[PDB]
């Protein structure tokens, strides 16, 4: 019992926000698709004016050029009645489209305008959804527009403008209140008698907006003397419409006829099927005109008839009256004055208006990734910037010149007036990028230190070539500046493309002087393109001919030195959508909310900009991004050391950003601070814009700002005083802090003389995410790397000092120290490595390790492709309460494999084992089978986990029961098959044989011995069950033979040990099973091994999956283990040898000690669990010993599932070996 | 074209039953029953022995009648 | 229908007499398996849809 | 150029082939835009040149 009217606004209601706020829009298709396509049509049907009609149009791409026309008034009313109609129209589609409110339906709804909204009440009144609207809109927006030009053409002939225009037009219309209607027209009638004025220049009655309230039109002069006539209590004022319109005597159907016009006939035009609620008309309710009708009598209503808005109530309430309903609910759009509305209408109702003023509007969470709003204008993000600098080496040092406020000109050095030069000019690091250590002198300096400072950059940035999905070999451009001076400067990017391995686009811009600025703006318009994920920037300015020739460079705040203080920079920064860094967790500094820039076409003497120029510019910038003048704290300049420019500039930027009141006071509230980094280390020709980048970078990250030295002397004559205007300059540090729960916005524009003007807004770095988890991990891998002797020193050193320094931060540093460090750096050939539990364990491995180094000792690369493994699965002889239960917890990829094998196992009819994995108490009270399942699972979890690590196995290796684990990494068997055997033949052999008939003994001697000590032949009175080593055998048979046997050995002396295996395998025990162990057997899917299989069973190398046929499961389970002839077969056929690292995949080093023994004392073994050591102090060993070896091991699943220890620490730079060239 | 049409010819008297005589220019799939599965195994047919890039659904799509489908293998 | 893991599918599929015509389909998984297959399986899939009442 | 599977001539219409190099030499920095000239004139004219190198 509730109905829902639509109402649209006429001129009246002001719409420059709600254009600028649509504008904005950029989460809506229907909406920008929208704004789009309407100023095409609107230049289209611009373009059909009459000439004096189109002489007085503005130039405009998009509507953002109008607004501000529009707020000035100088818009005339061709164009504005369409731009009105354009923000009803868009206002109501994003309402119902990002809204998702139900389009308005005829059952409960109803449609009402007044003189612009009835034109767009029938678009709205056809369509029954947003898509099938737009096309009626852009028509309607047609529409409007004819008919604007027609009253404003009509308007113009009746009267001309006045000679104090100024650009402005004006108005047409007023409203007169203190007088009823008819009196008021009574008192026109006498008016009009008393004069003798033509029929189509009288004043007349446009409105009657109540019996206390009514509107008057008329020319302007006419209207204000008019005007003069009506004296008090009665009161008027002047509406800001343009033309006369609802005249009965200055327009015709013929007019009618020629607005409409523009919509061809048809038979498609759908039929109006909301109702339209009009009041002005004598009927008040319209339905099922087709839409040109519809369409035409709101025209005529907009131009014939007097809009009568007092009856527009009594309207509205008679339709819901008529429908039966007790309420209705306003949803004004843009229309002026619509809060006295809603009681007005519900007034004339039953008085049963139920509150009810809620609306639940909780949007549904959005699918993950697809949050982000379209790739189309999203913020960008600045990863790391790295560069030298005029008497400086890197940043950190650049700032440090930058606090102390001290100029950087001096002396040119004799090596190569004063001038900012950088000090050491020319040095490479020739061995790292693979060059003749002569032919460096070849390549010019500017390549050399682009590519030292793209490298120091990228490092710092913690990116390293395919490990992301954004961060790909061919998804990364380069965008280089160039100045005025293949292996030439041409190629720059081409060598850093070819040397890191990036595979993707590479240019050399330059325009005119802001060929780096330029660079930037295209490489965020390519990243905003989707071209490429992530680009290095950042042009360079060093000299090669010194060419030095007056004695001066420029003066302390003023302009009477005649040099520009030109300087040399190399700067470069990184560059990614600020999505895709925060979903990888790079260090973001700055953001680059949005980019503006024109040309300036105009010139006072050579090469100028205007202010007029300028202050559009700002003020663009300032809308596209959303954000007023007031948020904006620092501004810094680029310049040219021009004489008119880099002082008159300063008082052209503050034009926008901190205008000054007509009355006298400060428009801003917080204070603004303007700088120029030209100052101290001079300007860079071609990467000034870049230098005062990273100078804007050091400043967030330092929070400070930097004393001028400047501003010295009295203040320049063409620069006054800031000081009113809410603004200054610093003598000393001046503390910034960032906002609590705020961000401070930085503005950077560039004012070259040549014209170019592009300007930029900065942003400070999204909230810095706290990490709350704890690593559980007790040991941590720190890990280096270089790529000769030197370099490997110096990092060293250069990590050891580091520590020494933040040796007291925190405890939860470490592991940030261990990711950055491993997983977000490539791993050269000289590596070195320390492992410990804290910071101090580290720092004195790393010191010791050092001192070793410099003694004397000698740097050996690693081998080409690393060690290669052998693995080895231990049988069910070694298994403990815990088995890695840690590994179940910590990580994902184990728990989903255990998981994903109970859930096989119970399909099998199997017993589950995730119980063994979780509560670790049910090792004590675990059936035979559980167990051997709990062994296999076990294995296999660990094999694939190891796997993903980045270790492949060479060659495979088991002991009676890790076989069944051994195959299935060689690929023979699918884990299913594994499982399904291994259950089955511990089902067959529990429920066919009785537990403890058999047993088995361990003994430590030569098996000739054993034999010869021992009454009875083997084989009757006892079998050798498996051969294990040279001296290590281990027998079984029945109680009474193994007793026996017991006795007589130890009656000799030789120590033996009883096992506590309750069944014994490879004896008489597992004879009764084999017929069904088979049959079992042959269902499985044997494959061709992938890798050699060291087969104890036969003893000896398989690798053919005839060995495997369904007998040979038998033949394994039956005969004997002979472990010692399959390992020396092994051995002989150079598959094993002293260089491989064996490493066992169970609980503990049993199987490894039985390799290193066969195959020499001088080969390394490792263990990945053991009872009495936390399983992460052998893995670090492990992972340690791989990569010093040379292994690739893929370090950033080592630490995927601990979310706490992700983070890119700053670590210093690469130690280059710094050699001196220069020619 | 001769030989390969003839192959064809053998797959689809083998698939629908027919002989070779049978399959003639204004023989139609509906009378001869080529019901939907029997396109698809006969496209499959043909694609593994006469090695031609006939798409799945040509023959339903495109072949109502044998004449269609012989000027389809006429290429 | 059938299916089943190719090996294994294959040699079901050579006992299949000549009036008993078959086909290959692009599938590339396990569907439609009562066996392989549980609540757990339903409730990991549909995880990814956040919890909400509207 | 597609090769049938049999072997045959699928392409039916002619694929004439040119280049420019030969008739004027190589720009480096040109090569495109005279290329792009040399089709826009060959349209205009709609008359595929001799070609030389032999």
């Amino acid at each position: 019992a509730q109905m829902r009217v639509v109402a649209f606004g006429d001129q009246t209601y002001d719409c420059s926000e709600a254009v600028s706020q649509l504008l904005r829009v950029r989460d809506d298709a229907i909406v920008v698709d929208f704004l789009e396509r309407a100023p095409a049509v609107l230049k289209a049907e611009l373009a059909r004016l009459s000439s004096e009609q189109q002489e007085e149009t503005p130039r405009f791409a998009t509507l953002a050029e109008l607004v501000p026309r529009y707020r000035a008034g100088t818009l005339n009313p061709a164009v504005s009645q369409a731009l009105t109609c354009i923000a009803q129209l868009g206002l109501f589609i994003r309402q119902h489209s990002s809204g998702q409110e139900a389009y308005p339906t005829a059952h409960d709804s109803c449609i009402t305008g007044v003189c612009t909204g009835a034109l767009t009440a029938v678009a709205v009144g056809s369509a029954s959804s947003v898509t099938a609207l737009v096309p009626l809109a852009l028509h309607t927006v047609a529409v409007a527009v004819r008919l604007g030009a027609r009253a404003w053409e009509i308007g113009s002939c009746l009267a001309d403008a006045r000679r104090g225009a100024n650009g402005r037009y004006a108005s047409w219309t007023s409203a007169v209140g203190g007088i009823s209607p008819q009196d008021l027209q009574d008192r026109i009638s006498a008016y009009t008698a008393e004069q003798a004025l033509a029929s189509v220049s009288v004043p007349y009655l446009s409105a009657a907006v109540g019996p206390g309230q009514s509107s008057v039109s008329a020319a302007p002069v006419i209207l204000d003397a008019f005007l003069s006539t009506l004296l008090r209590p009665l009161t008027t004022t002047r509406l800001p419409i343009t033309a006369p319109y609802h005249a009965p005597h200055l327009f015709t159907a013929k007019d009618v006829q020629h607005v409409t016009d523009c919509l061809p006939p048809s038979e498609a035009w759908p039929t109006v099927r909301i109702p339209i609620i009009s009041f002005s008309r004598d009927e008040a309710v319209s339905r099922g005109a087709s839409f040109p009708a519809a369409m035409s009598e709101a025209v005529r209503d907009c131009l014939i008839r007097p809009i009568a808005l007092d009856r527009m109530a009594v309207s509205i309430a008679n339709h819901a009256r008529d429908l039966g309903k007790d309420s209705v609910l306003p949803s004004p759009i843009a229309l002026s004055f619509s809060d006295k509305l809603g009681p007005q209408v519900n007034s004339h109702l039953p008085g049963a208006k139920a509150p009810t003023p809620e609306l639940t509007s909780k949007s549904i969470p959005s699918a993950i990734g697809a949050e982000q709003q379209p790739m189309a204008k999203s913020p960008i993000a600045i990863l790391a910037a790295s560069g030298r600098f005029p008497q400086s080496s890197s940043m950190d040092q650049f700032w440090d010149v930058l606090i102390n406020g001290v100029d950087t000109h001096e002396l040119v050095p004799p090596t190569r007036g004063f001038g900012c030069w950088l000090h050491e000019a020319g040095e490479f690091d020739a061995a790292y990028f693979n060059m003749s250590p002569r032919e460096a002198p070849q390549v010019d300096p500017a390549q050399r230190l682009a590519l030292l400072t793209a490298t120091e950059a990228l490092e710092q940035a913690g990116v390293v070539p395919n490990r992301t999905s954004s961060t790909q070999k061919n998804r990364v451009g380069v965008w280089y500046g160039a100045t005025s001076n293949g292996g030439n400067r041409a190629f720059i990017p081409g060598r850093v493309n070819y040397f890191h391995k990036f595979s993707g686009p590479s240019y050399t811009i330059d325009t005119a002087c802001s060929s780096s600025l330029a660079a930037l703006h295209m490489a965020c318009n390519a990243l905003w393109r989707g071209e490429v994920d992530t680009a290095i920037v950042g042009g360079t300015n060093v000299l090669t001919n010194p060419d030095m020739t007056r004695s001066g460079n420029c003066k302390t705040f003023d302009d009477e030195a005649d040099g520009y203080c030109r300087g040399e920079a190399v700067v470069t920064l990184i560059l990614k959508r600020l999505p895709d860094a925060q979903a990888d967790k790079d260090p973001i500094q700055a953001s680059i909310l949005g980019i503006a820039t024109n040309h300036s076409a105009e010139a006072a003497s050579i090469t100028r900009p205007h202010a007029g120029a300028q202050q559009d510019l700002f003020q663009q910038v300032l809308t596209e991004t959303g954000l007023t003048a007031n948020d904006i704290s620092v501004c810094e300049m680029a310049g040219t050391g021009t004489q008119a420019g880099d002082s008159g500039e300063t008082t052209s930027v503050v034009e926008t950003l901190a205008p000054l009141n007509r009355s006298g006071s400060a428009v801003r509230t917080t204070p603004l601070y303007i700088g120029a980094v030209k100052s101290n280390v001079g300007h860079a020709e071609s990467a000034a814009g870049v230098s005062s980048l990273a100078k804007i970078l050091l400043m967030l990250k330092h929070s400070k700002i930097p004393p001028h030295v400047g501003i010295k002397t009295k203040l320049n004559h063409r620069l006054p005083d800031l000081a009113a205007r809410n603004t200054h300059i610093a003598r000393s540090e001046v503390p910034w802090p960032r906002p609590k729960n705020g961000k401070r916005r930085v503005l950077l524009n560039n004012f070259s003389a040549a014209g170019g003007n592009t300007c930029l807004v900065l942003e400070d770095a999204p909230e810095p995410e706290d990490s709350q988890e704890v690593d559980p991990r007790e040991h941590h891998i720190v890990a280096l790397s270089a790529k000769t002797p030197d370099s490997m020193v110096n990092n060293l050193t250069n990590m050891i000092t580091w520590i020494d320094k933040h040796s007291g931060d925190s405890l939860a540093t470490l592991p940030q120290l261990s990711y950055t460090t491993t997983a977000r750096r490539v791993h050269h050939r000289h590596r070195a490595v320390a492992t410990g539990t804290d910071l101090l364990q580290i720092r004195s491995s790393l010191q010791e390790q050092l001192d070793r180094r410099v003694s004397g000792e000698r740097s050996i690369p690693h081998p080409p492709n690393g060690p290669s493994f052998v693995l080895a699965f231990t049988g069910q002889g070694s298994a403990f309460a815990g088995m890695g239960v840690d590994l179940y917890k910590r990580f994902a990829s184990f728990r989903s494999d255990i998981a994903r094998y109970d859930q096989i196992c119970e399909g099998m009819s199997l017993p589950s084992i995730k119980a063994m994995f979780e509560d670790e108490k049910v090792f004590s009270t675990a059936s035979p089978t559980l167990q051997q399942l709990t062994h296999v699972c076990f294995q296999m979890a660990l094999y694939r986990l190891w796997k993903s690590l980045g270790v492949q196995a060479k060659a495979v290796v088991g002991h009676a029961l890790g076989e069944y684990a051994a195959l299935y990494a060689a690929g023979v068997l699918s884990q299913s098959d594994t499982l399904y055997l291994v259950g089955r033949r511990a089902q067959l052999m529990e429920k066919h044989l009785s537990q403890g008939t058999h047993a088995m003994l361990a003994v430590r001697a030569k098996e000739e011995a054993i034999v010869a000590a021992i009454d009875g032949p083997p084989g009757e009175a006892y079998e050798f069950s498996c051969r294990n080593g040279e001296q290590r055998n281990v027998l079984g048979g029945t109680v009474a033979q193994i007793q026996a046997a017991k006795a007589a050995l130890e009656a000799k002396k030789i120590r033996c040990q009883y096992l506590d295996t309750p069944m014994a395998f490879h004896t008489g025990q597992v004879d009764p099973i084999l017929p069904e162990l088979l049959q079992v057997a042959a269902a499985c899917s044997i494959q061709d091994p992938q890798i050699p299989v060291i087969s104890p069973a036969y003893g000896k190398v398989i690798r053919s999956a005839k060995d495997f046929q369904p007998e040979y499961f038998t033949h394994h389970c039956r005969s004997s283990v002979n472990m010692v002839d399959a390992l020396q077969s092994a051995v002989e056929e150079g598959l094993l040898d002293k260089n491989v690292i064996g490493l066992e995949i169970g609980p503990g080093p049993v199987v490894t000690q039985f390799v290193k023994e066969a195959v020499g004392t001088t080969m390394q073994t490792f263990a990945s669990i053991n009872k009495d050591k936390d399983t992460w102090q052998l893995m670090t060993q492990a992972l340690a010993k791989f990569y010093l070896a040379g292994a690739s091991v893929e370090w950033s699943r080592y630490h995927e599932d601990f979310p706490g220890a992700q983070k890119v620490l700053e670590l210093p730079a690469y130690g280059w070996a710094l050699k001196n060239y220069w020619l | 074209i001769g030989t390969v049409w003839r192959d064809a010819l053998k797959i689809l008297s083998e698939e629908s039953g027919l002989t070779d005589e049978e399959l003639t220019d204004d023989t139609s799939f509906a009378d001869v029953g080529v019901d939907s599965l029997m396109s698809l195994v006969i496209t499959s047919r043909l694609r593994d022995e006469l090695d031609i890039d006939f798409p799945d659904r040509a023959l339903f799509e495109e072949c109502q009648t044998i004449f269609d489908l012989r000027k389809r293998f006429s290429g």
